[PDB]
């Protein structure tokens, strides 16, 4: 693996010798839980949604409030 | 906001972190000087009432000076016709759980500023530790607006500094030693409305790529990649953080900035080339359409995180002035590109023991790897430079146009390195790999060099006891500026390297240094407070060698010099 291999434009990843070509299956495989792996985009979601009742009541109000139980 | 690049150009304002929208660091002050510089001595100091590491500088507008602090991200403002009180003070209220989920001390970069305009008064902006991005009135203090953008619980946290740019305040992302996938956001000046978000992984329309991305390069890659470099969903965890610094071209309405490292740090977990992380960008500023994307380090396995600052300049290429950036990246190669197409022009080593890459071929714009320098499980990978500190850090390094010479601090560290299996759960370190590191083979853990980025002609280049963190500042007094974790501010002079001053100031310096003028005479500004990356172990007291990411053992004798320390020192003649 020099990285000039390439299989596509922009795409030029190989295993290292005696690596496999896919972890999932192997000794490497890392096994993530996919609800772990949605959190931080759930997590997003929710302060989206947040900020967005902030920015509204200061369209509506015309003053800015943090708490969104205080809107 | 060409408001902001118009305050840039006068030289008794210090409006950005950066100084102008090139990230120059360069004053056209020649009250201080190569000639007179041993002259220079302290005016006034400030103490910021806090201790651990005090990253970027000071911004001055309008006969303000105004200081921000490590977490909990204190701000104050002092009028410079009244040194001694402070005009005003912001003073947040975080969650102190913040704190834990930092991977390198409780740094932050520092503030932004906007003039008065249709938005409302000038103000100023603060990323805090806890996530949110605070706009204050840069007259009173008082709160205008706070938004939440990164979340602690997650591992996701800010220590880069807001970035304006016309009606947008910037907010990048921190965290990929915890498994934050990387991504920046644009928020309206006056309301805070977010206008637009760009990951650095994931499907295209996270990325938010223009219908012409690398039009000019196809090579770099297009469509698809964000998803096909990776395994899987391992790209929802899959770092480029933002957490450094940018640049913007009012002419072309592009915003420069760099994506960092894939997370884990453990290569074997995540197979494929990892896009977009590790990536030079040119955003569109309005609609946050990246307009080019060039991947600097494919695969990373070594945390050479792409986050270092963007100095953009005009110099001649083959004969024809050219718009570009210069980018010194961790991975020690220095980065130069045509900035309107994103073209490769030059990629140099930044010193020549750089070795998990043998040259970087411009053609193909792909970096051929060594794979005796390679990381991966079942291996402890020795001798690898740089490390994972890399060859630059976080420091906004400096230009001078006159001489079309760049003058950087730089690191001279390298590294063994083993990863590990480990679990991702959200909220914890998503590390995997021990490290051990140490001086690279010239001996010693700093240099300062200057050089011409196109040519990659170094200039000249002089040791440095530690590894120079903070930066520099370069004026047309024929002087670099610049402060060392021992704790010195220093003085060279920019045609040679020769030290014409040094001043001991109490605590190690990890920002940069600053000048303005005020009342008709010149001043140079900068912190002092030691911390980041390098001072985990004496701030945390680690003994651990491999300990603080691996930083605990080459920087041990740090401490001998240093103690922890918050204060700001003003010089002037
Ligand atoms: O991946 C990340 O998101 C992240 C964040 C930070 C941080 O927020 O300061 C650093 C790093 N990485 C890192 O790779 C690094 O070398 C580093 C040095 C420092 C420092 O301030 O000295 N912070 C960070
Ligand atoms: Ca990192």
């Amino acid at each position: 693996y020099d990285g000039t291999h390439c299989k596509a434009p922009g795409n030029c990843w190989e295993p290292k010798p005696g690596y496999p070509d896919k972890v999932a299956g192997s000794k490497y495989d890392p096994k993530h839980d996919p609800n772990e792996l949605n959190k931080q985009a759930e997590s997003i979601k929710a302060m989206e949604a947040r900020n967005q009742k902030r920015v509204e009541n200061y369209a509506k109000t015309g003053k800015f409030v943090y708490k969104v139980e205080d809107i | 906001n060409s408001e902001l690049d118009r305050l840039s150009k006068d030289d008794r304002n210090w409006v950005m972190q950066t100084k102008d929208y090139s990230a120059t660091h360069f004053s056209r002050l020649t009250e201080i000087n190569s000639h007179n510089v041993k002259n220079l001595k302290v005016a006034w100091t400030l103490s910021t009432g806090t201790l651990h590491g005090h990253e970027g500088a000071p911004l001055v507008v309008d006969g303000i000076m105004y200081i921000h602090t490590p977490f909990p991200n204190n701000v104050y403002a002092v009028d410079l016709n009244d040194t001694r009180k402070m005009l005003w003070q912001y003073k947040p209220k975080q969650n102190p759980a913040a704190r834990a989920v930092a991977c390198c001390d409780v740094v932050n970069r520092g503030l932004a500023y906007v003039p008065a305009g249709e938005h409302g008064p000038a103000k100023i902006f603060l990323n805090q530790l806890d996530g949110h991005i605070v706009a204050l009135n840069a007259k009173t203090g008082e709160e205008i607006w706070k938004m939440e953008n990164s979340d602690i619980a997650m591992g996701s946290t800010l220590t880069g500094a807001p970035f304006v740019v016309k009606d947008k305040v910037l907010v990048g992302s921190a965290g990929a030693e915890l498994g934050v996938r990387g991504y920046v956001t644009a928020y309206n000046i006056k309301d805070g409305k977010q206008e637009w978000r760009a990951y650095a992984t994931g499907p295209d329309e996270d990325l938010l790529l223009d219908k012409d991305f690398n039009k000019d390069n196809p090579h770099y890659g297009q469509f698809g990649l964000g998803l096909s470099t990776w395994e899987g969903d391992a790209w929802k965890i899959g770092g480029g953080t933002n957490w450094g610094w940018y640049a913007y071209d009012p002419k072309l309405d592009m915003i420069y900035y760099g994506s960092g490292n894939p997370a884990p740090w453990n290569e074997t977990m995540r197979p494929g080339d990892n896009k977009w992380t590790m990536t030079i960008w040119g955003r569109d500023a309005d609609t946050g359409r990246a307009k080019f994307g060039y991947q600097k380090t494919p695969h990373d396995e070594w945390d050479y995180a792409g986050v270092n600052y963007m100095g953009l300049s005009e110099q001649e290429v083959d004969g024809k002035l050219t718009p570009l950036l210069t980018h010194p990246d961790r991975n020690g190669l220095v980065y130069t590109l045509n900035r309107e197409t994103g073209a490769l022009v030059n990629a140099f080593k930044i010193d020549d023991t750089v070795n998990w890459v043998k040259k970087v071929d411009l053609k193909t714009g792909l970096p051929i790897r060594d794979p005796e320098y390679s990381t991966r499980m079942d291996h402890n990978a020795k001798g690898i430079c740089p490390s994972a500190m890399g060859y630059h850090n976080q420091g906004i390094e400096s230009y001078d146009p006159d001489k079309k010479l760049f003058f950087m601090g730089v690191n001279h560290i390298c590294m063994d390195w083993e990863p590990f299996m480990l679990p991702y759960r959200a909220g914890q370190f998503f590390v995997g790999a021990t490290l051990n590191m140490y001086p690279g083979p010239k001996g010693m853990l700093g240099q300062v060099k200057a050089m011409n980025a196109v040519t990659g002609k170094m200039e000249w280049e002089v040791p440095e006891k530690f590894a120079v963190w903070g930066g520099t500042l370069a004026t047309a007094g024929d002087l670099v500026f610049y402060g060392t974790l021992d704790g010195f501010i220093k003085a060279r002079d920019t045609r040679t390297g020769e030290l014409k001053w040094q001043f001991q100031l109490p605590s190690g310096v990890i920002g940069h240094p600053i000048t303005y003028q005020h009342n008709g005479k010149q001043y140079i500004a900068i912190y002092s407070g030691v911390g980041g990356w390098p001072g985990v172990g004496l701030v945390f007291d680690l003994k651990d060698p491999t300990a603080g990411l691996g930083a605990v053992g080459a920087f041990r004798e740090l401490a001998h010099y240093t103690q922890m320390g918050g204060s700001v020192f003003v010089f002037s003649l």
